[PDB]
């Protein structure tokens, strides 16, 4: 049934957002409302639309200035917070750019301030030739025309190319609208503005993977072994110009259908490129995804050779962790898709029971997927807030929580360990090896002497201090 | 040609690699140090969530801050109802809540929401709904297109003190000092508490952030809270005097309490290094009539003993760049010269240069330095990287962790100071001010240099009989 | 196949010794006594090199004298050098009260009769200084057995025997005796705070807090041990002895039990959380005093800090540890609490027959999920050679004379034990107790973090841990 938590008695609209799956229900009658307005004052976990454009998608690129048109805080706040390495020295993580909007610019306009800042950025780093300009709350409100500015800068600097995103934080309700605006703008303005050499009979784009701790680079070892050319990664370890070539691919392989389904859908519509949805987290999921890709291309045997070698290399360690993680209870409190990518994969491959899930910004689509794959007795929460997390802990008593670091540091006080479900602990977590990495961190999180020590009150004469025996795969 | 101390602005309009966050972030930091306080940030959701993450990076702890969740409708038609609902949702769900600083953002400053009017609405609504509670709503005007998190911190402290002392007024003299240490770590607060205890001086430290470093307890209780209460803030009207340690981080509240309540304010140099600590203690003795204790003479002497093992051997003539909050940059430059380091480049990150030019510590540096010093105001961290790229030779950087890649790539040892220091463990527990703090800064500098000598094989055999 | 194995060094010679010889440890014991100047009976290097070693660790001078054995004494015996040395000390240092007379390899080989010289000097001193008492303690420390660890223990025991022989049993003091072993001033400061917070009166033997002495306006020299004759004499009258170090003072606790019926309680050296917990439980047991809330809180702050590190940065990382035996075994237990894997433990002297009986071995055997090699009679070449043969380590914990092993192998290294001369201020930083466990864990993490930056090994990950 839908659940009215005690902490939500005075915001009873939250009942429509929390589903406890029970036997024999027709789940179509119990789909959480999702992607609706946030309730003010709740300590919702949601971020802003600008975040979804710059931090999540655009800022992954290795060769692009990220020009944030606004006051300095939006820039400061999106710098030193992500773990998306590159193969060029992590340019994307080292720098952030602001137009340093001041009061004058609010009153009289910021277009000249943006123009000057763009020329300065290109002058300070002459080997960087690509830029994305983002609006933020106040530059949207005052109506600065960033597309016109970008057009002028490109006329004045024939060596550069600039893309613009109109993504103030108050757009939409969450990060999600930033994903949408960036996807649609990119396909409308930049796809089919360049081409690259095709060097394989088999070509694809990999859509919706952001190279967290090197995920994309690990998956690329598969594509290289299979002889498949990736035209563009959207956007993990990617380049601006590769994204201009996306119309050339034969296949679009989608992992993050939430942030990046939009562009896959438009590429299918405009160019006829099929959309294949996979799960690139999960051990047996990864095998299924490789088999689908190889079946599409007619290279089934190459796929079987790869899968056999990866199972021989990694399945024994995975099974060691499954033996020790069987029956452990997990919560997943992340953006949305990892709920449906992980609930059944940790169950199948690790024996782990996901007892509670919360999505910051998922849509009803995401809840359809997670509820289809998820257990009975589990809580499914749209746009969860901090007091709800405490009540859910009291209801389901998780052994481990996959969530962001700040919430991890909160639940530590309750003696509950965490794994960073966003930026990982010791990743990558995609692929065969990556699911072993995920399992290892879950194992070390839960089988942790400090948890046991913390429970002991040394003042209690009846208590001793235990020693715990651990293992390694 | 005599040494010159030169102030100059950043020569670019834009920013690359900002040194500070925006005003609302600093207002949030001020508020999280108050017991039974949840700041409410009136604007889009990122303005809250990114700052809660920033605090988690520095402290490795959660702090509670709420958003009004400005969306499209409210951006176009006004956000008063988002404020008003957010205050009520907080009060309904947090029965012990007492203080809500209502912090504006760029968005809600641009659209001109009437925060004082929303507070009147909310006060009416809260008095009807909760006749047995008193919740203090403080209007905090922090447009992000002026100043920085430094100015936003100062503005929020001042507004919260105005709000609470307006309600309570002046009463029974307390016999206590007010102390505004500025934006410091828990370890700095621990040290100040010890100094006041050893000198038998009663004081309130605003804000008391000691418990930000909270235990993991057998009973699972959460103690990660500010310790400064409504009552403590209200009592500031009754103090003997205010000791303001930070010109840019709370002195304006000391000034307000002097103007409103005749509490005399004493602004001193921020106590980085030996002389500044000595002069702070002399001021405390003057205002209180209490003697400086032998215990502090001894702590001072242990610090000097430790620093004397380092200064002429390892520090003399080494060139340093320092960035961070202005009180910290200027104070660390003075500390550096006590130990024979040469702070040749000081970077201060905001638009307050008209004030910095009048800081008496500039003149103190002009009258002491034997080497040129460039003080860049309105600086970003690209101002540092570009100068190194152009040939500036540095032996040490002192600054916060968002400058780390500058030091890493240039192969320059860096000591992490100020806020945020997320890329090393435990620094929030270390003092940087006072005598113990001077000692621990100097030993961090030496140990950073020593490790660098080993990694680079630069006379690494010399670390034996120093 | 899960095995903790003890083995000896397989070479007769030493390359890169882990410890100094017995007389050096006896000197260290003595310099913690107020109004004490040890007299080292042997050649001059046996004194001067050890005064240098203490200056390397502490960055301070300590006073120790030599008998200056020369060629004539090597032929005819050196008793007259002892006797002269005692009188020259007494005549030139009017406040001197205690002289441990420490033998060396030379004076052990030639068989000088130290006890006979002490009788001569006691008669001379009583005649020449009628209103003074100087305690001469014979300390037999041949360097061709044991190590500075054994020498420390021997000197403490001899000094206590000498002083308590002279004063005997008096009125009950209500205090604990505490022998922390060979620890830093910072460890002593932490223990004093624990006993203060628990409202337990205690003497810490020796009290080395003031080794970290101020540079004072009045130019006063305060770099002295604080343990007095009176403090040592009062050990006879204690409620109980708490011995923290099996190899570094427990034998003095036993002597006081045998002689004065002061019950001795030997506990695991308090490295890490459990060992600290168990120390405090023993204190509570023997005193009847409750463990205070303040120590529950310090414990919780340490656990909170270590929990930010253990599964993220420490789990499955392989560690080698060297140092004094009580420190090595205690740090191995601490390592395990934070998910580190101490695969190689090196203990540097000939006391293997004792180490095989240490109950902490069994505590490791019953807990480790990885093989542990414990090499006794080890030198530091035992570490370097194993690394050269392929042993993969993520961390070394040990004293500064191992530094080049870590530097050349490019392995991060945390400086622990004695001497730690190649970093600043470590003598002031506790390693024992809850705050010490936290400080050690954060040194480990910060050494790893710097290493990640210098080697460009996922250095971008240090943002949102
Ligand atoms: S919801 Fe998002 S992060 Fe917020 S402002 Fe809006 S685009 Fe940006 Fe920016 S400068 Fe500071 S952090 Fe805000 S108050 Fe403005
Ligand atoms: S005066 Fe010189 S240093 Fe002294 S012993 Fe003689 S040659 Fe040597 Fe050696 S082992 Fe220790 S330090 Fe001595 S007691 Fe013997
Ligand atoms: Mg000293
Ligand atoms: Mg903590």
């Amino acid at each position: 049934p839908m659940v009215l938590l005690e902490c939500d008695k005075d915001i009873p609209e939250r009942q429509k957002h929390i589903y406890l799956k029970a036997p024999n229900e027709d789940t179509r009658e119990f789909l959480p409302i999702a992607n609706a307005a946030t309730i003010p004052g709740t300590l919702s976990e949601r971020g802003c639309a600008f975040c979804g454009a710059k931090l999540v998608i655009g800022g992954v690129l290795k060769d692009t200035i990220q020009m944030i048109h606004g006051p300095l805080g939006c820039a400061y706040d999106t710098w030193h917070t992500k773990r998306y390495p590159t193969d060029n020295g992590h340019f994307n993580m080292k720098y952030v750019w602001s137009t340093d909007m001041k009061e004058s610019h609010v009153v009289f306009g910021g277009e000249k301030r943006l123009e000057k800042s763009m020329h300065e950025a290109f002058d300070e780093m002459p080997d960087i030739k690509r830029m994305i300009v983002y609006t933020t709350c106040p530059t949207a409100l005052i109506g600065d025309d960033i597309k016109a500015v970008a057009k002028k800068v490109m006329k004045d600097r024939p060596d550069v190319d600039v893309f613009t995103v109109e993504c103030p934080g108050f757009s939409g309700v969450s990060q999600s609208k930033g994903h949408h605006v960036l996807n649609i703008g990119w396909i409308n303005e930049k796809v089919e503005t360049m081409e690259k050499e095709i060097t394989s009979e088999y070509t694809m784009n990999f859509i919706g993977d952001f190279n967290i701790q090197g995920d994309t680079q690990l998956l690329q070892t598969y594509w290289d072994r299979l002889g498949i050319q990736v035209v563009a990664h959207f956007t993990g370890n990617g380049t601006y110009d590769d994204l201009r070539c996306m119309h050339q691919a034969q296949l679009n392989v989608v992992n993050c259908a939430r942030s990046s389904g939009y562009i896959a859908n438009e590429l299918k519509k405009r160019y006829g490129i099929p959309r294949l949805d996979i799960d690139s987290w999960g051990f047996n999921y990864m095998a299924e995804g490789i088999r689908k890709i190889c079946a599409f291309f007619g290279i089934e045997e190459k796929g079987e050779e790869l899968i056999a070698e990866e199972y021989a290399k990694w399945k024994p360690k995975l099974d060691w962790y499954k033996e020790r993680l069987q029956g452990k209870k997990m919560a997943i409190w992340t953006g949305g898709p990892r709920l449906w990518h992980w609930t059944k994969s940790v169950e199948d491959d690790l024996g782990v029971q996901v007892v509670a899930m919360s999505s910051k910004f998922g849509h009803e689509e995401d809840f359809e997927k997670v509820i289809a794959r998820g257990k009975e007795g589990t809580y499914y929460i749209d746009d969860g807030n901090e007091l709800e997390f405490f009540e859910i802990i009291d209801l389901v008593k998780p052994d481990v929580i996959f969530t962001g670091p700040r919430v991890g540091e909160l639940v530590k006080k309750l003696h509950i360990p965490y794994v960073n479900g966003h930026g990982y602990h010791n990743g990558p977590y995609m692929g065969f090896e990556g699911f072993v990495n995920l399992a290892r961190d879950m194992y070390n999180a839960v089988h942790n002497p400090l948890r046991h020590l913390a429970a002991v009150d040394i003042r209690d004469k009846s208590q001793t201090t235990p020693v715990i025996v651990r293992g390694a795969a | 040609k005599p040494a010159e101390v030169k102030l100059s602005p950043r020569d670019r309009e834009g920013i690359i690699n900002p040194m500070y966050d925006c005003q609302p972030a600093g207002a949030q930091y001020a508020g999280i140090g108050i017991k039974d306080c949840i700041p409410l940030v009136h604007g889009g959701q990122g303005c809250t969530m990114f700052v809660r993450l920033l605090f988690a990076q520095h402290f490795k702890e959660n702090f509670d801050v709420a958003s009004t969740s400005l969306h499209e409708e409210s951006a176009v038609f006004g956000g008063a109802k988002r404020v008003e609902e957010g205050v009520l949702v907080l009060a309904r769900r947090y029965p012990n809540l007492r203080v809500i600083p209502i912090i504006t953002t760029c968005s809600t400053e641009v659209i001109g929401d009437d925060i004082e009017g929303s507070i009147r609405v909310c006060n009416r609504a809260l008095e009807a709904e909760f006749p047995d509670r008193k919740i203090y709503l403080a209007p905090v005007h922090t447009p992000s297109f002026k100043g920085s998190h430094v100015t936003g911190y100062a503005e929020c402290v001042k507004s919260v003190f105005k709000t609470i002392t307006d309600a309570h007024g002046k009463g029974q003299p307390s016999g206590k000092l007010n102390v505004f240490p500025g934006w410091v770590n828990p370890g700095d607060v621990v040290l100040l508490k010890r100094y006041f205890k050893e000198m038998d001086v009663e004081a309130n430290i605003y804000m008391d952030t000691e418990d930000f470093d909270s235990p993991m307890l057998p009973n699972k209780s959460i103690e990660t809270h500010g310790r400064t209460t409504v009552e403590d803030i209200a009592d500031s009207a009754n103090a003997l005097a205010t000791l303001s340690l930070a010109r840019y981080e709370g002195n304006t509240t000391g000034e307000l309490l002097q103007k409103t309540f005749a509490v005399p304010n004493a602004l001193v140099n921020t106590p980085y290094g030996i002389k500044n600590t000595d002069d702070m203690l002399r001021k405390i003795a003057e205002v209180t009539g209490k003697e400086i204790p032998e215990s502090l003479v001894r702590e001072r002497g242990i610090a000097l003993d430790a620093l004397a093992d380092l200064a002429h051997m390892f520090f003399a003539n080494k060139k340093v760049a320092i960035f961070g909050h202005p009180d910290l940059v200027l104070g660390l430059a003075q500390f550096c010269m006590e130990v024979e380091l040469e702070p040749v480049l000081l970077l201060i990150g905001d638009d307050q240069g008209n004030k910095y030019k009048k800081d008496p510590r500039i003149e103190e540096l002009k009258n002491t330095a034997h080497f040129d010093i460039e003080i860049v105001h309105n600086a970003d961290l690209w101002e540092l990287e570009k100068r190194i790229n152009a040939g500036l030779q540095l032996d040490l950087i002192m600054g916060h962790s968002k400058g780390r890649y500058v030091a890493i790539e240039a192969n320059i040892p860096m000591v992490r100071v100020g806020f945020p220091t997320f890329d090393r463990a435990g620094l929030y527990r270390k003092p940087s001010i006072g005598y113990q703090g001077a000692m621990e800064l100097g030993e961090m500098i030496a140990n950073a240099m020593f490790a660098h000598m080993e990694y680079t094989r630069n006379k690494e055999w010399i670390l034996n009989t120093w």
